[PDB]
């Protein structure tokens, strides 16, 4: 269903005549969709395949990260102010009063923007350097794209057959997150409100409140 | 407010406990009928 | 002249070195791949299909963005919104969208239905273009012919060769001009036909210079 | 073997792992192609040419973008707008574009002529650069030398190779520098030097991370 020559494709019944030969169905999330022939080069395909997985996991984290703060404040638990809006929660630390956390100053209470910035470069840079090159600390390095035990703490990937199916579930939930993350972005640059708020507008007047409501927003008026 | 929250938080220890004592036998059920 | 090793080149006499993969045998080959993006033959084939599809859409778009504007300012017909970068807003009006300004033509009132119908119809059409269907089976993904050449203007292979060049050449000009339509609209809120009239009215004063430009900073 | 070798410096340094196609045979090979856009040798050859040309133009761009703004204060200069971005209006000035403010220097007030001439001038230059015109007919494409090396600095292979690495490193630094000028000119409408002057005056009252950072969403300058 997701592997081999009879896997699900991107153009459904109309995809049989448009599947790149290189996309033989050997890797997770292969719906045979390379219209631009970008992954025609074996090496380039591998490098991209890695990027796709990394962009996906970042996004999958991004989805909850962009909705958790505003959700809690709305859920009637904790408080955040501008920190609720994922696209405005980038001054919370710069906002004098410590960035705090879950609305608790007893926590990070970060105010030094230069602090988090530098520490970030140092901490992530390392974790990225290992990711870039397999390293001893990692107990299970094997393939860089899928380190095992060291990162597979619960060992859910220990079963080989499940790993395949599970890897497909990883990229597909990842691609959905990437698609929604691109949505949260555009939705913000246009509506200028919270993704949850946007949902509230559609739930209020679905026929009136939609993307076409702000279609004339960027008219190139003279 | 949080009135519903606090009450719903009582489910988490209960749901976690039921699983701790039923998950394994449950897995036998959907595996048998798979 | 347009095929083989003696084909004309994009840089003219100064072309000199040309990509080795970029030989003749294909329409519109002027030996311009300085970025080296089509070195892989598989990618080159895909890019060739993308170019002709982007080109055919551009030709339709170039003609489609000018005709309602021409008719409106020539007195031929009265549209709700002649300018292309505003014709979409017609659906958000009292009378909806009326073709050629006639209330008894199309008379659309719901942008959703327009969007839904396009998605279904375009989805099937594009699927037919990539896997065959009612119009015909797929032989050349970009030059089907048969039901798509009822007039038989390309029955003779020699005319088919020169005609493909005419399409890519006319197509490419459409892509450049349609790219202009996008920019001219942003820099000048006036429609592209209005811009042409202004340049004819006073080319020295009405142009991208002596106007805007400095505003773009 | 310092720059050109298997033990060359790399973009990640210690953890850095070099791709198979990247072998250090060419200058600037810090082994940074994680995206994989140069796996094709023919594409990689073309990308190298683009890199150096984008590098060389940026180096000229960095100096050309800073000269009018600098001379304006540190020296004697009366440019209409010293900022590199606001340099087009110089032709739209009252007396046209006057070099160094001198009414006789160039004194061009025709956008048509200055643009048309450039198309004629740069048209031949770039054409000659590709087909090998009189100023070098059969030289190397990316590295012609010969007539385009009057001083003959790199006349020794070993030295030339090292100088090539320097050309890229200065050039790559210049390319990122031009980016800075643009992004900052957009975020803050000031010449790069004026921005620097703000950072010099107060390196903690200007850091975009405050000056405009919380001014990219919700509300802006
Ligand atoms: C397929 C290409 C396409 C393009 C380029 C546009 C462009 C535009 N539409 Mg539009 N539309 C397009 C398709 C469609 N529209 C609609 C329905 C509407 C409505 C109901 C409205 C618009 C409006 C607008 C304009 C929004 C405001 C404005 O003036 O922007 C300024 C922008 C520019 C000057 C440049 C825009 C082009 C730029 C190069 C875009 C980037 C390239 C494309 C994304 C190419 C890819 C397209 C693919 C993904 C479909 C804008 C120029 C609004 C309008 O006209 O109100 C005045 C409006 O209300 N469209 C439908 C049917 C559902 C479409 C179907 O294909
Ligand atoms: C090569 C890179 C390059 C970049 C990044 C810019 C960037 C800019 N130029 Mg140009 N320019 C560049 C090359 C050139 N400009 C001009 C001639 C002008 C003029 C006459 C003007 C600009 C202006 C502008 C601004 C945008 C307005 C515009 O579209 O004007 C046209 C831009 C181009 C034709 C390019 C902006 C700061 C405007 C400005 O800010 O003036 C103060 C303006 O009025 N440029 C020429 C000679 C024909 C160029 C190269 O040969
Ligand atoms: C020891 C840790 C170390 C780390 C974490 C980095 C990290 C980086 N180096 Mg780097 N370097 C490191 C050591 C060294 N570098 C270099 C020489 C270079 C060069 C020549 C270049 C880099 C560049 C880069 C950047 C490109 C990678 C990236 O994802 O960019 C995107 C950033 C993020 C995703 C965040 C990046 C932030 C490149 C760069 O961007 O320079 C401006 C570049 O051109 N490094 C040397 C000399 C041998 C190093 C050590 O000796
Ligand atoms: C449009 C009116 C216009 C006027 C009145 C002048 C006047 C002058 N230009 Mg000139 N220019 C003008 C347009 C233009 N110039 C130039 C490019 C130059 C150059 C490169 C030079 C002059 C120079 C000069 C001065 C000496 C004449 C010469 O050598 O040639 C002179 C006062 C010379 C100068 O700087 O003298 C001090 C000089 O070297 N102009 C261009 C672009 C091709 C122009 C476009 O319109
Ligand atoms: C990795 C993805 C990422 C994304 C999608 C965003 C997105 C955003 N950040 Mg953000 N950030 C991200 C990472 C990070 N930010 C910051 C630090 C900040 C600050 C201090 C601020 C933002 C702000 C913003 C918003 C304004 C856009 C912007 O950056 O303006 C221009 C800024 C940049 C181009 C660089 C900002 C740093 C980072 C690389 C973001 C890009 C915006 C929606 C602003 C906001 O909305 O706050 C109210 C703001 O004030 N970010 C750090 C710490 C170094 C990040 C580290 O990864
Ligand atoms: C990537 C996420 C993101 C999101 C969701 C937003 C969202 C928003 N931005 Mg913004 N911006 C961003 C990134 C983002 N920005 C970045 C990376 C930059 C640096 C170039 C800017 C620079 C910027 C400026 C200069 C301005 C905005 C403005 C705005 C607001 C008006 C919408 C708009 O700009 O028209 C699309 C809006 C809420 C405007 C604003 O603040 O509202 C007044 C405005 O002035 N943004
Ligand atoms: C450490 C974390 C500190 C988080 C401080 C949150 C302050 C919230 C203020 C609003 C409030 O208290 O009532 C509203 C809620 C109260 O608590 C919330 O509501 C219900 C329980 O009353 C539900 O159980 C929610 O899950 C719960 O988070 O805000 C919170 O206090 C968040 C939980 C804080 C836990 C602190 C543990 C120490
Ligand atoms: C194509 C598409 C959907 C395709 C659906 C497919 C393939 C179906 C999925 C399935 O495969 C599964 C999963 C399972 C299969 O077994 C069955 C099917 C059913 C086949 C959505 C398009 C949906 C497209 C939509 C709705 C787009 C709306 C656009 C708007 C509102 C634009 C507004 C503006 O752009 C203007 C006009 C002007 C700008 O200036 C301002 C803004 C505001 C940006
Ligand atoms: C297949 C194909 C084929 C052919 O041939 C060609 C083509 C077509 C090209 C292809 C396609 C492709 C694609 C689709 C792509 C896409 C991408 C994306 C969108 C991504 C995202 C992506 C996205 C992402 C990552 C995201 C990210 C995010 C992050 C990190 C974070 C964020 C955040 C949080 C949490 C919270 C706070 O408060 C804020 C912040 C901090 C901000
Ligand atoms: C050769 C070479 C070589 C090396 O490689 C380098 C390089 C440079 C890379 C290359 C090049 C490239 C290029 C040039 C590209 C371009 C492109 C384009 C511009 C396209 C367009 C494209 C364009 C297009 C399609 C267009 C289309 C259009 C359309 C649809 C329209 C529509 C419409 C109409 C009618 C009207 C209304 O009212 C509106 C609408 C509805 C909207
Ligand atoms: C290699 C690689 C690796 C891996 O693979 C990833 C990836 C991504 C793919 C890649 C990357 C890349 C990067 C990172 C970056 C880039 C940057 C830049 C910015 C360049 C520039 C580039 C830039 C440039 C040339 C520029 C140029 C300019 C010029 C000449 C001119 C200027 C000027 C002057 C003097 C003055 C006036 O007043 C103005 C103007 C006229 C304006």
């Amino acid at each position: 269903e997701f592997y081999g020559p009879d896997r699900a494709k991107w153009l459904g019944p109309f995809s049989e005549g448009s599947v790149p030969s290189y996309l033989k169905g050997e890797f997770p999330g292969d719906y045979g969709w390379d219209t631009a022939g970008l992954s025609a080069d074996p090496e380039t395909f591998a490098r991209y395949r890695e990027i796709e997985v990394i962009h996906a996991r970042w996004a999958m984290l991004g989805a909850l990260g962009c909705l958790t703060p505003e959700l809690l404040q709305n859920n009637g638990a904790a408080d955040f102010g501008e920190a609720a809006v994922w696209f405005k929660a980038g001054a919370s630390i710069f906002n004098e009063d410590g960035l705090n956390y879950l609305g608790n100053p007893s926590l990070i209470h970060a105010q030094s923007i230069v602090a988090v910035l530098l520490t970030q470069l140092v901490i992530m840079g390392a974790a990225e350097a290992y990711r870039y090159s397999g390293e001893g600390p990692v107990e299970t390095s094997g393939d860089s794209l899928y380190p095992g035990g060291f990162f597979d703490p619960l060992g859910l990937a220990d079963d080989p057959d499940t790993l395949a199916e599970l890897k497909v579930k990883e990229i597909k939930n990842g691609r959905l997150a990437m698609f929604s993350m691109f949505g949260f972005f555009v939705q913000g640059l246009v509506t200028g409100k919270s993704p949850l708020e946007n949902l509230a507008d559609h739930l209020a007047e679905p026929s009136v409140n939609n993307g076409f409501a702000s279609a004339t927003k960027f008219l190139p008026l003279p | 407010d949080n009135r519903f929250g606090t009450i719903a938080l009582l489910a988490v220890p209960v749901i976690g406990w039921v699983l701790f004592n039923i998950l394994g036998p449950l897995q036998n059920q959907l595996n048998a009928m798979s | 002249e347009f095929y083989g090793p003696d084909r004309v080149k994009f840089l003219g006499p100064f072309s000199g070195n040309t990509p080795s993969y970029l030989k003749g045998e294909y329409p519109g080959d002027y030996g311009w791949d300085t970025a080296g993006l089509s070195a892989d033959p598989e990618t080159f084939a895909r890019y060739r299909e993308l170019e002709v599809i982007h080109a055919r859409w551009a030709m339709l778009g170039a003609l489609g963005c000018v005709t309602p504007e021409l008719l409106q300012r020539n007195g031929a017909a009265n549209f709700g919104e002649a300018v292309w970068f505003k014709a979409g807003a017609q659906i958000f009006q009292e009378g909806g969208l009326d073709y050629l300004g006639n209330p008894n033509l199309v008379h659309a009132q719901s942008i959703v239905a327009i969007l839904l119908t396009q998605v279904v119809l375009m989805g099937l059409i594009e699927g037919y273009r990539v896997n065959g269907g009612p119009a015909g089976e797929v032989v050349d993904p970009i030059y089907p012919g048969e039901a798509f050449d009822p007039l038989g203007l390309a029955d003779d292979p020699d005319t088919l060769a020169e005609l493909k060049v005419k399409e890519i050449k006319n197509g490419r000009l459409a892509m450049v001009s349609m790219f202009g339509f996008f920019i001219q609209a942003i820099v000048t809120g006036k429609g592209p036909v209005q811009n042409l009239s202004d340049h004819l009215a006073s080319p020295s004063t009405d142009n991208f210079y002596s106007l805007y430009a400095k505003t773009l900073a």
